[PDB]
């Protein structure tokens, strides 16, 4: 999920936005 | 925006900031 992308790796605000509602 | 590794509590604080009004969803660890 989020962890793998943004924690484990790094994210783009854009990628973090896939996690909004 | 930060080009950093956002983990644990920093992860959810980022998402609160980034989702705003709409809110977000945090899922269970793989
Ligand atoms: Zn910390």
């Amino acid at each position: 999920g989020i962890v793998e992308q943004c924690c484990t790796s790094i994210c783009s605000l854009y990628q973090l936005e896939n996690y909004c509602n | 925006f930060v080009n950093q590794h956002l983990c644990g509590s920093h992860l959810v604080e980022a998402l609160y900031l980034v989702c705003g009004e709409r809110g977000f969803f945090y899922t269970k660890p793989t």
